[PDB]
């Protein structure tokens, strides 16, 4: 939520829907990236 | 260097050659003597110029009331309909007959959506509408994101289907009526006549997204006009998405704007700014919404919200009142994301009794809290629109109206007014028109007041367009010459009818596309703007036309009489004409009409001619076999009957003319007898010309073509090659050297055009013209204009024989006012014939302004084409410049030096001529350049407007606006 939080901030049309903007949605990112489902994709918005 | 009186005295005996030659050979004196020769094939009738324009007036009054008759009934019938209509959902089972436009009219296809049944229609081919079309039916538009078939949809096309009868009743009454149309509420439109559309939905692959409730005649008599004041949000939260959102919705918010509406657009991140160069409310007109639509797109966003600043800085904004303003409808339109403060405070002072209407727009897809803004457009009498996509956009920043438009349904009666837009282009490709609207009301049970839930919204607009071709039906300018003309004006300055008015629309800015991000397939949206071109931009500005200008938009009559100078019809000399004009108000309407004759053009020649043998001997004379004795004969497409057309290959033309004479005596009973009658009488004064004067000199050695335009259209080059090389316009009333031949007292020379194409040179030549100038009873007239082609290597002879052919000491030219170049003494510059002098020495030239010799003054075209810039053709402003002697004196004397070097030029004016002789020192003496001064339409974007309008031109809003009604429901959102 610091490093992410607010910060996909992008101009695009399409949907980053694994975002770490709440706390509930933060938490509900952290968890799949646990179970490693799709992680490539929340770590390649996190580097744009 | 040769003393100024061995230059005086050899210019003096090569103008008396030139014009000797020109006196001679074209026959002045001639063609003056056989127009007082007769003196009784005619008769000399005065324009008075307070009469005409009280004809003119009242026949666009009583076009413009005949077409408003109609829209009454229309709008009657409209009411009363669906007053009676059952709001049916049963659609599958009773079909709904209708024609839909932008379908494919094939028969094998049959697509036969449920609750809808098409019309295959038969397709006339018309004149009046340059398109196939069916009298039969009226067409139907759906825009092409909506459904049709939908109830709300489909409940139209039942119950508008009752218009088709009144439709009918209005051109069975009026054949000339055009287009009628009425723009639905839902989105869906009906005109009559049926036409399919011009852009196919799929069947092409550019794709129409038309909507009637965004086009500006439907916005105009959907509501009152309005100072509206855009807010943006620009805190750091709208970052993102929602900040690409925003600058394309207030971009698309402003193209429901009008010039009569103002408006101005600040934002807020913890202090306010205003987006731009302006702080007030602006007139909203193309130039200034481009202004803003230029500084909403650079926004960053960044910084806390701040909504109480915000509010202050809109509420001062609307209050200022030392500005132009519309002072009608005030609102103020927020376009934010969430908001957690609803800022009560602001609102208990600024608006205590809800004066401003606020509306809210919560854009993008985010999870901010919306509560707040809510309250705030309920609390202020406004409404809450979400946007979340791009495709929402387009139906959310148009749909403000229907609030707008509310305190006009309660006002009854009294808000049925017609009003006329700006002129614009038709949608279906007409030409420019302009549209008179009415609005329609909802009106359900009216007889016992049962409900006014939804009644307070209009059912939709309704109009019928006037092209402006049916009004220069009614503003005749035969009689007068080629310089009067007839100007309209709206109460705005712009002006509805004038001859430098172009089908073009008006442009703005230098025209950037870039190229490496248009993906080939799209389409793109292509135009909707009104033409409006200013009085003060139609014509050279002066100071005693912006008080005629102000004097008849407060619809006052007189007249002034003035010394001004005229811009040249091609773009390169300015005369100083002595006009007079003359205005008084259509009594109707807000236009007032006016009208421009130069003094010499108060009298008219009628022909006077009815002898069986006198028209039948003048009218072979203009026979295409019979050109081996008369000349390449010509003949201007005007409108003689109503049956042969102007044909634009003139050979062509002039047969079915001349066929029509002979298949038919002149008398024509459908057919006015005076405009063909001149003619005739016309080409029996080019001939008498042609025959006992131009054949008995077959050649004379420098002289290479001879014509005479005249009045009448039937110009008349001498040999048959000549007249192959003859490029003119044969509309002796669209060619620019007839119109500057009037202006003066001396021969005219005009120049060649530099490179181009097509033979304009050696092989045609230099023309000099000048103005037949006869008296009758002591009364001026100038009927034609004769004139010569010159040899230009003859005339290279006479001037060689201390200027050498070719000369290292020294260089000598003449030069025809305008500064362009027509003899050298070089070679090197009389092959760049007809070419811009300051192009090929532009040292001297700069000199020669400065010493007064000569005068300029630039201009704005605002309706040209260029070629884009990088950051096939758009609309673009040009600028023009043209030349002009401003100072009578003969002889100018003097040196210039560039640095470490002089040249002494001398200058001397050829008498009886626009010509001018210049000798000075060989270029090459001493190496100059300063800059190469240029006269062309260059491109550029001015005026700056940020400057015109801290001091706007004068301007008169409507008297009647609607707004604030005590009895509004004030509770929907
Ligand atoms: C260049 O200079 C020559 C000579 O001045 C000029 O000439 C033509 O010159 C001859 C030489 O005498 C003239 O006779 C001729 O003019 C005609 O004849 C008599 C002369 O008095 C008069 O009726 C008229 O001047 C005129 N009328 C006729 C013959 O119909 C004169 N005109 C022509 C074109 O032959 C050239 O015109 C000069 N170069 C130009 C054309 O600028
Ligand atoms: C909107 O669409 C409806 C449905 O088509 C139209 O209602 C129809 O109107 C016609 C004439 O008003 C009716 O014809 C009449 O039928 C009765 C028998 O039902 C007959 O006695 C009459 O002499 C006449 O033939 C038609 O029945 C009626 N349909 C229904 C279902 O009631 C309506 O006219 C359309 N509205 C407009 C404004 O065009
Ligand atoms: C002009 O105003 C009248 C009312 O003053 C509008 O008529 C109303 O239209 C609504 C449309 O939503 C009708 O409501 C519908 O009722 C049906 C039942 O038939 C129901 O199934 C729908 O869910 C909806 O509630 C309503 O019947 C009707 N009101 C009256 C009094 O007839 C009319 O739409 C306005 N004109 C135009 C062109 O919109
Ligand atoms: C436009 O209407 C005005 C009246 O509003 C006309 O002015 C009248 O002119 C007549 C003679 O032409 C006078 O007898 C009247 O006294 C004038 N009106 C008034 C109230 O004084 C004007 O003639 C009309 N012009 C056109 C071109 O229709
Ligand atoms: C168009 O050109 C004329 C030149 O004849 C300008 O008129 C002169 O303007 C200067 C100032 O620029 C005055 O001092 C002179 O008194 C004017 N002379 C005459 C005869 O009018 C005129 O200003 C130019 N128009 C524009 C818009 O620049
Ligand atoms: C202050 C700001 O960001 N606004 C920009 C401005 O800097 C820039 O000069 C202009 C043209 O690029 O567009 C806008
Ligand atoms: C067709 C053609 O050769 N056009 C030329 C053009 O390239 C050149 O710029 C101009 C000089 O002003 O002369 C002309
Ligand atoms: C009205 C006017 O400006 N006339 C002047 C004149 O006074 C002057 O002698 C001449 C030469 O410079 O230029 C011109
Ligand atoms: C452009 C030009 O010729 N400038 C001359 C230069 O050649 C010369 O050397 C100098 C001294 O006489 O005077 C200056
Ligand atoms: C106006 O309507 C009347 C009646 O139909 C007609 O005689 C007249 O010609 C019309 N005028 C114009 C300018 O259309
Ligand atoms: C303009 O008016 C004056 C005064 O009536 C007149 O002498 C002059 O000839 C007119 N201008 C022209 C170009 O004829
Ligand atoms: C004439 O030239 C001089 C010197 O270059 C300049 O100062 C002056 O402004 C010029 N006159 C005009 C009318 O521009
Ligand atoms: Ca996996
Ligand atoms: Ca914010």
């Amino acid at each position: 939520m610091q490093l992410f939080g607010g910060r996909y901030d992008f101009e695009d049309t399409e949907v980053r829907r694994s975002n770490f903007d709440n706390f509930p949605q933060a938490l509900i990112s952290v968890f799949q990236v646990l179970t490693g489902e799709d992680w490539n994709s929340v770590m390649y918005n996190g580097i744009m | 260097f040769p003393s100024a009186v061995t230059i005086k005295s050899w210019v003096d005996k090569m103008q008396e050659d030139l014009v000797t030659l020109a006196k001679t050979a074209s026959g002045v004196h001639q063609l003056v003597d056989i127009y007082e020769k007769y003196q009784d094939l005619y008769t000399v009738e005065p324009n008075n110029a307070r009469q005409l324009v009280e004809i003119a007036a009242r026949d666009i009054e009583k076009l413009l009331s005949n077409r408003s008759k109609a829209l009454v009934r229309l709008a009657l019938e409209a009411e009363k309909v669906q007053a009676a209509h059952q709001w049916r959902e049963d659609f599958a089972s009773n079909e709904v007959v209708y024609y839909n436009a932008k379908d494919d009219l094939d028969p094998e296809k049959n697509d036969s959506e449920p609750g809808s049944q098409r019309i295959k229609p038969v397709f006339i081919d018309d004149a009046n509408f340059r398109r196939q079309v069916s009298y039969q039916h009226a067409a139907v538009h759906i825009p092409t994101d909506i459904y049709e078939g939908s109830t709300i949809v489909l409940n139209e096309l039942n119950w508008t289907s009752a218009l088709d009868d009144v439709f009918k009743k209005n051109r069975e009454e009026d054949p000339s009526l055009l287009w009628q149309v009425f723009g639905s509420a839902t989105g869906l439109a009906r005109y009559y006549p049926a036409s399919p559309w011009v852009d196919n939905s799929r069947t092409p692959n550019k794709i129409d997204l038309y909507d009637v409730r965004r086009r500006p005649w439907y916005i105009q008599g959907a509501a009152s006009p309005k100072d509206m004041l855009i807010l943006v949000d620009v805190s750091g939260s709208v970052s993102g998405l929602t900040l690409k959102l925003i600058r394309t919705s207030v971009s698309e918010m402003l193209e429901t704007l009008s010039d009569d509406d103002f408006v101005n657009v600040a934002s807020f991140n913890s202090n306010a700014q205003d987006v731009s160069c302006f702080q007030h409310l602006v007139q909203a007109n193309v130039r200034n919404k481009k202004v803003l639509k230029d500084a909403v797109n650079n926004i960053t966003a960044k910084g806390i919200t701040d909504y109480k600043k915000g509010f202050s800085f809109a509420f001062e904004q609307l209050l200022n009142y030392n500005v132009s303003r519309a002072n009608c409808n005030k609102i103020i339109m927020l376009f934010t994301d969430g908001g957690e403060e609803r800022a009560q405070e602001i609102f208990a002072k600024y608006n205590k009794d809800k004066k401003v209407r606020v509306f809210t727009f919560s854009v993008g897809q985010h999870n901010y809290d919306r509560g707040p803004i809510q309250w705030m457009a309920c609390e202020n009498k406004g409404y809450y629109y979400e946007i979340p996509s791009i495709g929402a956009i387009r139906i959310n920043t148009q749909e403000y109206l229907d609030v707008l438009g509310r305190p006009m349904v309660l006002a009854g009666d009294k808000a049925k007014q017609v009003q006329w837009t700006n002129v614009y282009l038709d949608a279906l490709e007409l030409g420019l028109v302009i549209t008179g609207t009415l609005p329609v009301f909802n009106i359900t049970g009216q007889f016992e007041n049962k409900t006014n839930l939804k009644n307070q919204l209009i059912l939709g607009v309704m109009g019928v367009d006037v092209s402006l071709e049916d009004i220069k039906r009614l503003t005749p300018r035969f009689t007068l010459c080629p310089n009067g003309y007839y100007f309209a004006i709206d109460p705005n300055g712009y002006v509805l009818l004038h001859p430098n008015l172009q089908p073009k629309p008006i442009g703005v800015g230098i025209p950037t596309i870039n190229l490496r991000k248009r993906r080939p397939n799209v389409q793109n949206p292509k135009s909707q703007e009104p033409v409006t071109l200013d009085f003060l931009d139609a014509e050279l500005e002066n100071d005693i036309k912006v008080e005629i200008r102000n004097k008849m938009i407060d619809g006052e009559s007189g007249e002034k009489t003035f010394r001004t100078l005229v811009k040249s019809q091609d773009e390169r000399y300015i005369d100083k004409g002595n006009r007079t004009y003359t205005w008084t108000p259509v009594n109707g309407t807000d236009y007032s009409l006016a009208l421009v004759l130069p003094t010499y053009s108060f009298y008219y020649i009628k022909a006077k001619i009815e002898e069986t043998i006198t028209q039948a001997r003048y009218s072979e004379t203009l026979k295409p076999d019979n050109f081996e004795e008369s000349g390449y004969t010509f003949l201007a497409p005007r409108d003689y009957c109503s049956d042969l057309k102007p044909s634009d290959n003139n050979t062509e033309f002039l047969l079915n003319f001349n066929e029509f004479i002979d298949r038919k005596t002149p008398n024509n009973p459908s057919c006015n007898t005076d405009l063909i009658n001149r003619v005739l009488l016309d080409a029996g004064f080019t001939n008498e010309l042609v025959q006992n004067y131009w054949s008995k000199q077959k050649n004379i050695k420098g002289v290479k073509a001879r014509f005479v335009v005249t009045d009448g259209g039937i110009t008349r080059v001498y040999p048959k090659e000549a007249g192959e090389n003859w490029q003119e316009n044969p509309e002796t009333y669209e060619d620019s050297f007839y119109k500057r031949s009037l202006d003066n007292d001396n021969y005219v020379f005009t120049a060649p055009y530099f490179n181009k194409s097509g033979p304009g040179a050696y092989e045609s030549g230099i023309m000099v013209s000048k103005a037949v100038e006869i008296y009758i009873q002591g009364k001026l007239l100038k009927p034609a204009v004769v004139g010569i082609k010159i040899d230009v290597n003859s005339w290279i002879e006479n001037f060689t024989k201390d200027c050498k052919r070719n000369s290292d000491v020294m260089d000598c030219v003449i030069l025809d006012d305008g500064g362009f170049l027509l003899m050298a003494n070089h070679d090197d510059y009389t092959n760049q014939i007809g070419r811009f002098f300051g192009e090929i020495d532009p040292s001297l030239m700069r000199h020669l302004v400065n010493i007064s010799v000569y005068a300029f003054n630039k201009s704005y075209d605002y309706q040209s084409v260029c070629e884009p810039g990088a950051a096939s053709k758009q609309s673009c402003i040009t600028e023009q410049t043209q030349y002009f002697f401003d100072n009578d004196s003969k002889s100018f004397s003097g040196v210039l030096d560039c640095g470490n070097c002089s040249r002494i030029f001398h200058v001397e004016k050829l008498m009886n001529t626009n010509l001018i002789f210049i000798m000075v020192e060989s270029k090459g003496t001493c190496p100059c350049d300063t800059r190469l001064l240029i006269q062309a339409e260059q491109t550029s974007d001015g005026p700056d407007p940020c400057d015109m309008v801290k001091q706007p031109r004068y301007r008169k809003g409507p008297d009647v606006c609607f707004d604030n009604n005590v009895l509004e429901d004030y509770t929907d959102c």
